């Protein structure tokens, strides 16, 4: 009955994996042990319940992190597979020598959960596009299970590589090998990276040391109102795939923006009474999205929001109407009414208010653009390409890999320029 | 005269045969309310006694430490 397994892989995938299982923990009531105090979790001997999920990487030391971190024993060692070696910034090693022999097992533990379920609404994957372990990886199993379940939908939570504050030299390579990839067995590439996060958590909340914990606790909360509007009722309720079809015109511009709501400091906090238009107007800012690309530099295709709490459905649909119409030239002409809304029931924990708003826009192909300069610029002069081509891999596929790069950046110029 | 007493006796005769069916049926509908409270309280019991049963067996599996001779 519309559950969802949660695959990931690599460091970055875990961490977030851990902090996205500990915050579902926190808001349906669980405690680190697993009681109460069937869509994600599975209901186990002894009133526990475990996690739907697999844990897959390379090297065992993320094994330690989601050992060491809170709600750590949530999980089953059935779901603990792991390497030896590690990538270390190798994409071919995380996809054709050393991490194939791990992908097979994984595959067992996949059917080993599939099955498990009986109506399952489709996956979810959580991983990085720099790192060779996650990158590479989750990329063959993406293969796999578009290949075994092509009727379920594949959403992937990728964190893309921080365009500008590097902090690996080899990012590009492993990006483009990556999207090539993804761009033709995935449903919902919702993007993030570090830089927006930072972005936002120095000039929205003035923090004082913002560690990796709390760039992962805000996509936590994001992941968590995408599909929370499923996991409880609504007056207006929406799924998994009310959103791909909404989102999505045609099978290849199916690469979103993430924002959440609301978010301040404690000073700003005094202040402004929280009312949805409020929340509109702290959504459809520009630097409050998880995507180092100001969305008024490109057009919104197309933007569904889901909200969370109690209120006036009649206040959501005339904000949303309101600033659809007034911001006419920022969205899109050839279709009408491009905007969507969802209501739930029932909010986070002691937040009266909460605003997830995902956006299929023509605004991000900038990201793509400039990581695919990094690369031509990396790959005229072969640098650091033995690495790669020592592993069966040749020099066909990273040409072909930018190319289709380029060629899903011109179906959104294209389709972006497109007029009636 | 004779027509109104044999009509009459017809009305309490069928009036009275219909209250009896009713109440034969209300009768029935509480046999059933009766007989649903079998499976309201048999569930609830095995469920607390699998509780109490898994929970014992738990509890003797996690008590296996170490021997250290
Ligand atoms: N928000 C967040 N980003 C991370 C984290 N770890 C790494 N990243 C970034 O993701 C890239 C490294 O990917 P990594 O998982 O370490 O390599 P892998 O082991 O091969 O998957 C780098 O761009 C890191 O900056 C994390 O824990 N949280």
């Amino acid at each position: 009955m519309r559950e969802i397994v949660h695959i990931q892989g690599g460091q970055c995938g875990n961490q977030i994996g851990a902090k996205f299982w500990e915050v579902i923990s926190d808001e349906h009531g669980i405690d680190p042990t697993g009681t109460y105090h069937n869509v994600y979790y599975n209901e186990a001997t002894g009133g526990r319940y475990v996690p739907r999920a697999i844990l897959m990487d390379l090297e065992p030391g993320t094994m330690d992190s989601v050992r060491a971190g809170p709600f750590g024993q949530l999980f089953r060692p059935d779901n603990f597979v792991f390497g030896q070696t590690g990538a270390g910034n190798n994409w071919a090693k995380g996809h054709y020598t050393e991490g194939a022999e791990l992908i097979d097992s994984v595959l067992d533990v996949v059917r080993k959960e599939a099955e498990g379920c009986d109506c399952l609404q489709g996956f979810q994957i959580t991983h990085s596009l720099g790192g060779g372990t996650g990158s590479g990886m989750g990329t063959l199993l993406i293969s796999k299970v578009r290949e075994e379940y092509p009727d379920r939908i594949m959403e992937t939570f990728s964190v893309v590589p921080s365009p500008k504050v590097s902090d690996t030299v080899v990012e590009p390579y492993n990006a483009t090998l990556s999207v090539h990839q993804l761009v033709e067995n995935a449903d919902e590439c919702m993007v993030i990276d570090n830089e927006a996060l930072y972005d936002i958590c120095f000039r929205t909340l003035k923090l004082t040391t913002p560690t990796y914990g709390d760039l992962n606790h805000l996509v936590s909360a994001a992941m968590s109102g995408v599909t929370c509007c499923l996991r409880f009722p609504g007056q207006l309720n929406s799924d998994l795939r009310k959103l791909a079809v909404n989102l999505i015109p045609f099978p290849r511009l199916h690469f979103f923006m993430i924002g959440f709501a609301p978010l301040t400091s404690r000073g700003s906090q005094q202040y402004r009474a929280l009312t949805v238009p409020e929340l509109t107007q702290q959504m459809f800012d520009a630097k409050n999205m998880m995507c180092a690309a100001d969305p008024r530099h490109g057009r919104y295709l197309t933007a569904s929001a889901l909200f969370r709490g109690r209120m006036s459905t009649k206040e959501v649909d005339e904000q949303m109407l309101n600033v659809q119409n007034k911001n006419s030239s920022y969205f899109v002409e050839w279709i009408p009414n491009n905007i969507k809304s969802s209501i739930c029931d029932i909010p986070p924990k002691g937040l009266k208010m909460a605003v997830t708003f995902v956006g299929n826009s023509t605004a991000i192909q900038e990201m793509f653009k400039r990581v695919a300069e990094q690369f031509t610029a990396m790959f005229r002069r072969k640098a650091f390409l033995h690495w790669y081509t020592g592993e069966g891999m040749d020099e066909m596929e990273f040409t072909e890999a930018e190319s289709n790069m380029n060629d899903l950046v011109s179906e959104y110029q294209q389709y972006q320029d497109a007029t009636a | 005269t004779q027509t109104l007493e044999l009509n009459r006796m017809r009305g309490m005769l069928e009036d009275d045969f219909n209250r009896k069916k009713a109440s034969i049926r209300q009768a029935v509908k509480e046999e059933n309310q009766q007989l649903d409270k079998q499976k309201r309280d048999l569930e609830k019991q095995s469920n607390n006694e699998k509780l109490n049963y898994e929970r014992t067996e738990i509890d003797m599996v996690k008590t296996r430490g170490q021997k250290r001779p």
